[PDB]
C-alpha cells in the first residue's frame, strides 16, 4: 500500500 | 505606562482589578473565564461583570466578534447591541456593536451624544477582523474621541460641542439590545488609563499583549495538539491543499467563494482542503518537534519529505503512518517574524535544515503543489521578515463564531 503511493509519488517527481 | 485605573485580568479562576486602585469587581455565573484572560458574554440573565469604579482618559481591549448568520444579514447589519455601559445619571459612555461596526457613544450630564465607530468589511476574500481576537484602543482629550484598531488611528471625530462627561459610573459588562439568543462576544485585558494615549504608546500596548508562550491558530486563540485543523498560506491565502486524486501528493487548488445572491456579503471558504492534525498540557509552542497528519478517508496520514532532495524544491510525501529510511518525518514548527502575526513555519531537520514546508510551480504547463523548499531558509534570515512569504502557515478549526 506504502509501496504503491511511493511509486505513484516517484512518477510525479519525474 | 503605570496610568492604569482600571485592569481587569484573571486571578484564581476569577476577574479582578490589578490596578492596585482595588475596585469591586463582580463576575456572574453566566460569564465563561479561562487563565489564558478571555471571558465570553451570552444572552443569559446572569452573563455579566459588574465593576464599582473608587476629560483626559484612554480605554483598551481585545475581542473575537462571531460573523454574521447568512441567512439573518438584516438584522445583523441593523440591530446594535451594547457590550459595555458606564452611565450615572444618565451620563458617560458606552460600546455597542451594530453588525460588522464597533461603535464609541459619549452621553453629557444634558444628554448631548456624539459617536465614533471602526467599519470592517463583509466583501473581502480573506478578514483580518471577523471572528478573530483583534485589539482596539480608544482615547479622549477636550477636542477629539478617535479609535486606533491593531495600533494603527482608523476613526476620529471633534467633541468641543459635548459638556460635563461623568465617566467614574459603574461599568456594566452586559449584551443589551435587540440580539438573537445565539449572539455572544469574546473580549480580553479590558484597561482603562487615566490619560490621552499617543499612536506610540498603542503600538507598544499591542505589541505586548500580542506576546505568547505558545502558538496561536487562525482565530488567535492557542495552537493545540490531537486537533483537527483547514490549513491557510498566508502567501497564497486564497489556495489550499487537497490530495491528488488516488496519488500521494498535495495539489493546490483555489478556495470556493459565497454562492447565494445577497451582494451585501462575500468571503472564501475557510471549512475546504484536508483535515489536517497535529502530533508529537496539549499546547504548541516554539521550536516543538511534531508529526503533520491529515485524515484520508478514516485512516490518518502524514505529509513526508523525500531524503533524496538535489533540487531546491520538491513535491511532499502523503501516505500512511509507516517508518522509512527514505523520507523525513520530524518537523519543527518555528515562528521567525517578530511582529505580531498567527502565522508558523514548518523546518524538516535530522541536526541540519533540510528546508521548509511551502507552495512552489512544478512543470508537467504548469501546476501548484504542496513542497518543501531549500529557498525559504535564506528568505526568513532576512529583516523584516515578509509575512506574504509562501512558508508561513495557520490552522483553521471548526468555530460557532463562523458558519459557512
Amino acid at each position: 500500500a506504502f509501496s504503491k503511493l511511493k511509486e505513484k509519488f516517484m512518477n510525479e517527481l519525474h | 505606562l503605570n496610568n492604569i485605573i482600571l485592569n481587569l485580568r484573571y486571578r484564581d479562576n476569577n476577574l479582578i482589578d490589578l490596578s492596585g486602585y482595588g475596585a469591586n469587581v463582580e463576575v456572574y455565573d453566566g460569564v465563561e473565564l479561562n487563565d489564558k484572560n478571555q471571558f465570553k458574554l451570552t444572552s443569559s440573565t446572569n452573563s455579566e461583570i459588574r465593576v464599582t469604579q473608587n476629560l483626559d482618559f484612554s480605554v483598551s481591549f481585545w475581542i473575537r466578534i462571531p460573523k454574521y448568520k447568512n441567512d439573518g444579514i438584516q438584522n445583523y447589519i441593523h440591530n446594535e447591541y451594547t457590550i459595555i455601559n458606564c452611565i450615572k445619571n444618565n451620563s458617560g459612555w458606552k460600546i455597542s456593536i451594530r453588525g460588522n461596526r464597533i461603535i464609541w457613544t459619549l452621553t453629557d450630564i444634558n444628554g448631548k451624544t456624539k459617536s465614533v465607530f471602526f467599519e470592517y468589511s463583509i466583501r473581502e476574500d480573506i478578514s483580518d477582523y471577523i471572528n478573530r481576537w483583534f485589539f482596539v484602543t480608544i482615547t479622549n482629550n477636550s477636542d477629539n474621541a478617535k479609535i486606533y484598531i491593531n495600533g494603527k488611528l482608523e476613526s476620529n471625530i471633534d467633541i468641543k460641542d459635548i459638556g460635563e462627561v461623568i465617566a467614574n459610573g459603574e461599568i456594566i459588562f452586559k449584551l443589551d439590545g435587540d440580539i438573537d439568543r445565539t449572539q455572544f462576544i469574546w473580549m480580553k485585558y479590558f484597561s482603562i488609563f487615566n490619560t490621552e494615549l499617543s499612536q506610540s504608546n498603542i503600538k507598544e500596548i499591542y505589541k505586548i499583549q500580542s506576546y505568547s508562550e505558545y502558538l496561536k491558530d487562525f482565530w488567535g486563540n492557542p495552537l493545540m495538539y490531537n486537533k483537527e485543523y483547514y490549513m491557510f498560506n498566508a502567501g497564497n491565502k486564497n489556495s489550499y491543499i487537497k490530495l491528488k486524486k488516488d496519488s500521494s501528493v498535495g495539489e493546490i487548488l483555489t478556495r470556493s467563494k459565497y454562492n447565494q445572491n445577497s451582494n451585501y456579503i462575500n468571503y472564501r471558504n475557510l471549512y475546504i482542503g484536508e483535515k489536517f492534525i497535529i502530533r508529537r498540557d496539549d499546547i504548541v509552542r516554539k521550536e516543538d518537534y511534531i508529526y503533520l497528519d491529515f485524515f484520508n478517508s478514516n485512516r490518518e496520514w502524514r505529509v513526508y519529505a523525500y531524503k533524496d532532495f538535489k533540487e531546491e524544491e520538491k513535491k511532499l510525501f502523503l501516505a500512511n503512518i509507516y517508518d522509512s529510511n527514505e523520507f523525513y518525518k520530524t518537523i519543527q514548527i518555528k515562528e521567525y517574524d517578530e511582529q505580531p502575526t498567527y502565522s508558523c513555519q514548518l523546518l524538516f531537520k535530522k541536526t541540519d535544515e533540510i528546508g521548509l514546508i511551502g507552495i512552489h510551480r512544478f512543470y508537467e504547463d504548469y501546476k501548484n503543489y504542496f513542497c518543501i523548499s531549500k529557498w525559504y531558509l535564506k528568505e526568513v534570515k532576512r529583516k523584516p521578515y515578509n509575512p506574504n512569504l509562501g512558508c508561513n502557515w495557520q490552522f483553521i478549526p471548526k468555530d460557532e463564531g463562523w458558519i459557512e
